[PDB]
Parts: C-alpha cells; structure tokens; sequence
C-alpha cells in the first residue's frame, strides 16, 4: 500500500526547554505592555536551581525582572522542594544587556514602518494540511492536546497528583491520497508525566487512559492493537528542572508542525515582530492555511526567506505536494496578489506588538483558535 | 442532529463514497460501512458476515438502505446481496439494490422496466440472482439498475473509464481501444443523487419498488470516452487504435430507459467534459510526480 | 516551468549559537579523551564575556573546563578585546552535575552535488569556511570569527530529482573591523570569497547580491546576541531539505539516538544513492521502546529508483545494522571527534564515518 | 557560588561539598528559603597543578 508510520511529541509548560520558551516570552509580553515598540531577544536557562535570563532590549519600559520569572514559574506551578523547583527560593540571574548599535541603524532607526528591513536573515516555512479541522498534523494536534488535557485537569483539580512537567509521543499510521496525507488510526501513545508520591502507578495509567486519552482522541483512531506506553518509566515524580539542563528554542519542531512539511531553523519563543524568526514564520503559516481553507490545495508547504535590513523576501516558494488543479507557479502569483510578506505590513495584519506570547509558549503555535494567523484570508484570485 | 436514517454497504468503494456524503449534505444522519478501508470514516462490517449485518442495522435504525457493493474490469467476463433485503425489510428501511445493465442480451436499444432479462455472461447472470434474492425477499425494494460507472476516484482501477488514462497521457506507447462494444459512462456522484430523491420521495409516495432504471444521457464507447479525456486536458488523441474486432461474452450494447424514474423530479446529470475532468487531475503525470510525503 | 526557488543558510564558527555548539562537542572530545563511556548532555550559553557549561554528565574523566573552554574560543579566533571577546579574560561559569559510576529519525541524500547534499546549504557552508580560511591566512585580516551566510538556488524539478541551475541570491554578513572601508569588503566577498567557492555556471550576472546588507557588523559574537548549544540544527543538518524530528546533536554522546541514529540514518540514505540506486531519498528510522532494532523503516525515493520501496528496504536490512549498539561500533562513535562537526554540517564531509558510503552487495 | 583560585592534587566533587554542608546547617526545605537538594550550584574556581 502505501501506509507509513509518523509520530510527533509534545511537552508540558513544566518541561524545562518548555519553561524557558514560556519565561522568555513572559519578558517578551511584559516590556510589550508598557512600550509595543520594545526590541527583544531574551534567551533563557533552566538549571537544578536556576533561571538565568541572558539577551538584548531595547524599551523604554522598565520591568521587574524577578517578579516576572517568578509569577510565571509559579502559573506554571512548581512551588516546592515536594516538585523540582519553587519561585519562591530559586536563583534568578539577570544577564540583559542594551541590544547591539549596530542592528539598530539597519534594522529599525529612521524608517517609515511599513519598510523596516529583516531583523536578521534567514529561512521560514509555513505547512497546512486539510487532515484536520484545525488544518495541522494530526500526530501533533493529539500530542499537544494531551499535555493541554493533563495541564487544565492538574489545575482544576480533578487530578491533584499531576505535576507540571511532561512528555507526550503519538504515533499515527497514515495513507498517501492523490498526494495529501489520510490519517487511518493512532499506532502507538505515549505519556510519562511527573507526578505525586501519595498515587500509586496502576490508578495513573487506569486515569491516563480513561480522563485524559479518551476524552482528547476521537474513538475512530482508537482499535485494541493501539499501543499504550502510560508512565513506562515509572518513577517520575522528580521531575522539572533539577538535574536538567533547559534553553529557550530547544523545542522548535514542537513549537511547529511536529515534523512535517519542513522548518528553516528559527526559534520563536523571546522574540518580537521584527524578528522574521517569529514574525514570518506565522506568517507563512497564515499563507499555508488560508491557501488550503480557501479549497486551492489540500495540502501545501511555503518558504520565504530575508536577509538583515531588507524589507521584500529574498524567495517566495510554494510546494502543494501535486494536491491542487492549479500549478504550484499559479499558487505562487496567487501570494502575491494577496500578501504583502514584508514585515512592517505583517505587525499589521497579525497584531504582532500586543502582548499576547505566554499562551504561545506552550502546546504549539499553529492550529489554534485565537490566534490572528489562523484566521484565514478570504483569497481574490 | 438530523433524525432520519441511511446506511451504506460498500461505501469505501467508489459509488458508496459518493452515495454516503450525498445523503449527508442535504440533512440526513448518513453511515457508510465497509469491509475494506472501513475504519476510520465508515464502519468495519462483512456483508457475508450474517450476523455482524443485523447487528448494526439493528443498533442504528436506519429508515433508508442503500446496497452498492469494486475494481472494476473484470469487463471481460453472490448472494447476502438479498440476504440483506430480509434484515433491511424487517426493521422497515427501504434497501435500494444498484445494478448493471449487464443483466441484459444488447440487441435492441433501449431496455426498458419492464422488458426480459437475459444475460450472456458470468457477471450478467448474477446480478439478477440478486434482484430476484433481493425482491422476492422482500417486495418492498427498489431494483436502481446503472450503467458503467465513472466517479472521481483515488486508485485509477476503480473505474473502467479511469483506468484508460495511463494509456491516453503516454504518447510514446500506443495502445488500442475498444469501439465495437457501445458503452454509457454515468456519474456516480448523479447516481448518489438519484438515490437520495428515491429516498426523500418515499414519504411522498408510501409504496415504491418493482425495478428502476438510471442511466446518463451520453453514449460512448471505450475509444470515444478516450478522445474526450485527452480533449479535456487537451492532450494528443492519435496514438489510439479503434477496433470493431471482439478480442466473444459481453453485450454489444444495453442502454437503459429511464421513463418512471424522470417523472417525479428525480434526476442529475453532470456533463462528462467536466465530470471526467474533474476526477482525472490528480493522475497527470506531472501531478502524480510531485505528490509525495516530503518536499 | 517547473521552475522553483529554495533557501538555506549556515553560519561561521564565530557566531554565537555556533560558539557554543563548538564548546559543548569540545566539552565531549574532553571526557571521552579520557573514559570513552562517558555520558553527556553538556549545554553551553554564550553571552558578552560570559561562558556558562549547564547540565548533567556521568564520567570517570577529570577535565580542565577552564583549559577545553578556553582553548575553543581561542581557535575560534576570540583573543582581544577589541573584537568583543578574548578566551584570556572571558568568565568561565560551570554549573555541571556530574556522577561517577522512543522516537523518529531521518536521513536525507540528493544526487545533486559530489557530496550527496542540497546544493543550497553546501555552498552556505563553504562561503563560512572560506571566510574563516581567509581569515586564518591573513589573507583577509580584517575579517572575524563571527558571519553569516544564505544561498537561494533556483532548481528544476525532474522526474522526482532536483537539477540546481542557477545561484539567484547569496547572503553574506562578516564581523570586520573599524579600519577597513565598505567598498573594500563588498569587492573581497565577491572576488577572494564568492567567485573562488562557486563554479562559475551557476554564477551570471543576475545573481543579486546582499553583502553586507546589515551596513556595518563591528558589534558581534556573543556581544551582539547571546548564544546558546543546538540553535542552529538545520543548519547543522540538511538546511530546510529532507526532515527532521527534532533532535540537537552537540554535547551529547553516543548513547543518544537522537545524534547515533541521525548520523547513521545519513549513512544509508547516501549509501544508497552514491550506490547507484536513487537520485534523491529520505530515510525515516522510528525507534520504539523495547526494540533493539529500529521498530520501522520508511523510504522515500521521490521516484527516482528504478526499485519499489520493499526493494530499496530489503537492500539495507542485509546491508545495515541499526541497533543502537551497533552503529556506535560501526561508526567509531567513541573518538574525541565531535568538535570538528559543529562547525559546517555535519552531514556532506568526507572526514567523517558516516559520509563513507557501504558498498552494498544485494 | 564559588570563586577564585586553587593548585591541587586533589580533584574534588564541589557538587558534594557544597551540598552536604548546606545539610549539616539544617536548610533542608524550601520552606525555609534555602534546600541542599534545589539550590544552584556555580563553580567558578581557576584551579592548576
Ligand atoms: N550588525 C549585524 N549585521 C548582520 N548580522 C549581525 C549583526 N550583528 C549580529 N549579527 C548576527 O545575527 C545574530 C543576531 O542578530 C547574531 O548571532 C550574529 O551572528
């Protein structure tokens, strides 16, 4: 036939790599709030005892840095020695610095907004695919819905022996279709999830399946040979980042499609709109996603690229996997007509200065509800 | 959150894909089932399985039935066929039984209702095992009797009209094509829709049955239906051999006769220009190139 | 047409995320020097005057952080103030937890250049290296460590290959200093650099050129932006061509799939075209848990092998074996090497293992 | 956080030692603002032979 496998993951906001993503832009959105103008790169580092800040800003605003690493650790919930970690006594280490001249002048100084040139240069992709409602990778949409469920159940209490970090694999068996791609049914589940002392492993996994797996995936994908691999460590209950190593942009492949279509190597968490990292990489995504909701192809992938200081992409390209009737140069003419990819016009289009990036942090960028690049364009071709 | 109920045998092969969604666009509770590719947009149910049948047409309820149930050539040479009649008629749903013209001799066009039936082949004969096993069965069961059957599929085998489209794009091999035997290509998705009127008009009408005829108005032969494929994508036509040789089974004609079933407003017709051109994009060449899981 | 664009870009030793990348497989050579079983998830953050190594490690070894930090930064060319950083004077944090004693891979190969990869990102790594040479001669002494690089390919698509045409656009962004005029520069990246790394077929005189499109690049390294280990893996790996689940490959040992099996997922699937079989191929190797061997094996020919994918497998299951613990032994993933990939790919270079394609009876 | 400079022999597990003193003290939870088992430990001794 021609049945392939493919498994995606996602991770609990109390994943390390997943805890600096989410502080990151909690900087991001508090220097957002009292100057939308702020430039900002803030990386971040989670070690046994420690969130160390390190970057660039630019913004007039002043921020309490100690109290925003705090409140968001906290939300994020670790608050004792009982878990790894507690914002109450960690050491925070501030390492931001005034951001470097000479971007400044060729990047933001004296310019009119709508021809501000890249942040810095490189390559984006954007990826659609009618295999779902929300138009994303089904392995990707389940596995972050997983932590979703795991996290919201956490927190209204229903589960109070869960704990916030947590890893979720999902392997789906899938069918090629006139080049689109047809989920068939989930293959394999994973879920280590940290957890109490108190519940014992056996009420975890009974739960696992029944309040979590069952109520996120839709029982057609679900047969008795779906295999299930729930808490197959066993004792996860020291978990987060104590003994761990986190960064900022560790998770990109997460952060995105969960492996497919393709990504350009960008880190979007810590970020603003000038950086093309974040800002056309959902861009590129509005592109994918209004091209296949607006029925010109089934599935498709974009790339754009920039170069610093320079406002037009280098390179617009559009592969539709042989999915639409239209050539993939006549998807191509079609973008330009109905998209202006510079990114002093897409701050507009998307919203970009409002301070909105903590519910980004975590479970996926793409194929979400709220979000301005998942409203697809109404196309005039 | 609509009432009324379908239920659709074969509804992972070609006619039944088209037949279930078609009933589901216009307000019905619509569930196709399969014995193949079933899982996970239809349900997992053998029709040769006895019990298995009863036990979903007992658990849904469905108030209309729609029996299809292939790659389709064969064109060269069952029976829970009825066995679902009995079941169906039995909790009251109304199973209409598609078949082929084939049940027929091919000697004067058209056939009609009512005429004799008699078939020259394997094929042919069967299919009115069925509508006997079917009808006698239960006497409340509509006999809707199609022609060779284009859709837009998703394996060129399917159709018996698709499968010639490997021949018509590569110019480099010649191939012949078949002009002696007359053919009449219909839509699949016309006759998903002649099912749903003779549905939603047994409400209108509490007592209809007794064979029914559906054809589309376009006849063809197998070398004729090529040329209009190449001209749809605009393609060379010359490479392409007629024969009026017998390369000795088939009808040389049947044709269908459509009289009752026009009458109530019961009918769709999709021009074959569009239709095939339609179903046929995804298999050119430089579509199928390009259509892979990675970039 | 049939006619179509692809980018890629990769960066020179000196820039930050890449810094870091150096000193973490640095950190690795180091320990494994000494116990060739050591475990290693060694992260290194880099940031004006600052180097932090984080992260746990099992060893045996006793190393010098200060003398393998030091000595990276050094070779990376960090030696004054005046180019925003000196491996003399630069802090050197450690926050290391030493002890003393499942997923989806891919590999990707083209037919398209003698090195069996795309195009776009090659030449992205030579113009860096190039630089870094040039820099190293004194042949361009006004160079520094830290640059950037992006190559825009215009291709052909046929029969399931990609046919490189043209170079249509370059990037190239150096760290330089406050003597050298612009001109000057601008005229060196074209001639000394550019024109000695690209066959001049696919040079014309409508590729646009971007050098130095930032105006000025005094400011960099891990002064300009902060830098952290595993930032740069598609760089590091086959610049937005192929896939990729996801997996960092600096600091991290032998014992990690993620590095392992990607390393070897490489091998075959250039194995397999330098054999004659295929024009282009992915290779995608899913580890489940509780499986020595690979659980399953997708291979993606794009249609370019005039064999079925059954065919194409059977071939590497009597050819390959992908148990973890056997392609640590084939590839000789115990060597104090690693440093010298996190620098210009990991993929498409002769030196390593892994680029040596099995001849493959079948 | 530790600084400045050794010569030495001897290679020792500062991980330990900083740890376990910070035991023999009694900060053991972080309800009392400091933990030997979460705290952060940086060394940046310079240290020769
Ligand atoms: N003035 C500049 N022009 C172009 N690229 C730069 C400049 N300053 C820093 N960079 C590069 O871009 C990244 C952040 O913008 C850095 O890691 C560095 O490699």
């Amino acid at each position: 036939e021609g049945t392939f496998l493919f498994t995606s993951e996602s991770v609990g906001e109390g994943h390390p790599d997943k805890i600096c993503d989410q502080i990151s832009d909690a900087v991001l959105d508090a220097h957002l709030q009292q100057d939308p103008d702020a430039k900002v790169a803030c990386e971040t580092v989670a070690k046994t005892g420690m969130i160390l800040l390190a970057g660039e800003i630019t913004s007039r605003a002043a921020v309490d840095y100690q109290k925003v690493v705090r409140e968001a650790v906290k939300h994020i919930g670790y608050d004792d020695s009982s878990k790894g970690f507690d914002y109450k006594t960690c050491n925070v280490l501030v390492a931001l610095e005034q951001q470097s001249p000479d971007i400044a002048q060729g990047v933001h100084l004296d310019r009119n907004e709508e021809d501000i040139g890249a942040g810095d240069q490189g390559l984006m992709f954007g990826y659609a695919t009618d295999e779902t409602e929300e138009c994303m990778p089904l392995t990707i949409v389940l596995a972050h819905k997983l932590n979703a469920k795991l996290a919201e159940l956490r927190r209204n209490g229903t589960l109070p022996w869960l704990r916030p970090d947590s890893k979720t694999q999902v392997t789906v068996q899938y069918m090629q279709d006139r080049g689109a791609v047809l989920p068939i049914r989930v293959h394999t589940i994973v879920i280590s999830v940290q957890h109490d002392e108190e519940v014992c492993l056996d009420e975890m996994r009974d739960a696992l399946k029944e309040k979590v797996i069952k109520a996120v995936v839709p029982a057609k994908y679900l047969d008795e040979d779906t295999i299930y691999h729930l808490q197959p460590s066993g004792r996860f209950v020291i978990g987060g980042p104590q003994g761990d190593a986190g960064l900022t942009g560790r998770k990109i492949i997460v952060d995105t499609y969960g492996g497919w279509g393709a990504h350009g190597g960008g880190a979007f968490s810590g970020k603003d709109y000038t950086k093309v990292d974040r800002s056309a990489a959902y861009a590129a995504r509005w592109v994918a996603k209004s091209l296949v909701k607006g029925g010109l192809c089934r599935r498709v992938l974009v790339q754009v690229s920039y170069a610093i200081g320079v406002s037009h992409p280098l390179s617009i390209s559009i592969f539709h996997y042989g999915t639409s009737q239209k050539s993939e140069r006549e998807l191509l003419e079609i973008v330009k007509k109905n998209f202006d990819l510079r990114p002093g016009v897409i701050v507009r289009d998307l919203d970009l200065k409002k301070p909105i990036y903590q519910r980004t942090a975590a479970y996926g960028h793409f194929g979400r509800d709220s979000f301005p690049w998942e409203v697809p364009k109404k196309l005039k071709y | 959150i609509p009432n009324r109920r379908v239920l659709v045998t074969g509804a992972t092969g070609l006619l039944g894909r088209a037949v279930h969604k078609e009933f589901q666009q216009n307000n019905w509770h619509a569930v196709g089932c399969g014995f193949r590719r079933a899982r996970p947009k239809f349900e997992q149910v053998n029709l040769l399985d006895s019990n298995a049948v009863h036990h979903i047409i007992h658990d849904f309820q469905p108030h209309v039935i729609v029996h299809c149930a292939e790659r389709r050539p064969d064109v060269v040479e069952v029976d829970a066929s009825g066995n679902l009649a009995k079941e169906a008629a039995a909790v009251g749903a109304f199973l209409i039984y598609i078949s082929s013209d084939y049940v027929f001799d091919g000697t004067n066009p058209p056939y009609r209702e009512e005429d004799i039936p008699a078939p020259l082949n394997l094929y042919g004969k069967t299919k009115l095992d069925g509508e006997k096993a079917v009808l006698e069965n239960n006497l409340g069961a509509a006999v809707l009797r199609i022609p060779i059957l284009y859709g837009e599929v998703e394996k060129l085998e399917e159709s018996a009209v698709t499968v010639m489209f490997d021949k018509v794009q590569f110019s480099n091999k010649s191939a012949n094509m078949d002009h002696w035997q007359q053919r009449f290509p219909t839509h699949v998705k016309d006759v998903a829709t002649v099912c749903r009127q003779l549905a939603e008009k047994r409400m209108l009408d509490p007592s209809i049955k007794g064979t029914f005829h559906w054809s589309g108005n376009e006849q063809m032969t197998k070398y004729e239906m090529a040329c209009a494929i190449a001209d749809a994508f605009n393609l060379p036509s010359s490479h392409l051999r007629p024969i009026t040789d017998s390369p000795a089974q088939r009808p040389r004609n049947a044709q269908l006769d459509c009289s009752k079933l026009e009458t109530l407003g019961i009918g769709q017709r999709t021009p074959f220009r569009i239709g095939i051109k339609e179903s046929l994009w995804p298999f050119l060449i430089d579509k199928r190139w390009r259509q892979t899981v990675f970039h």
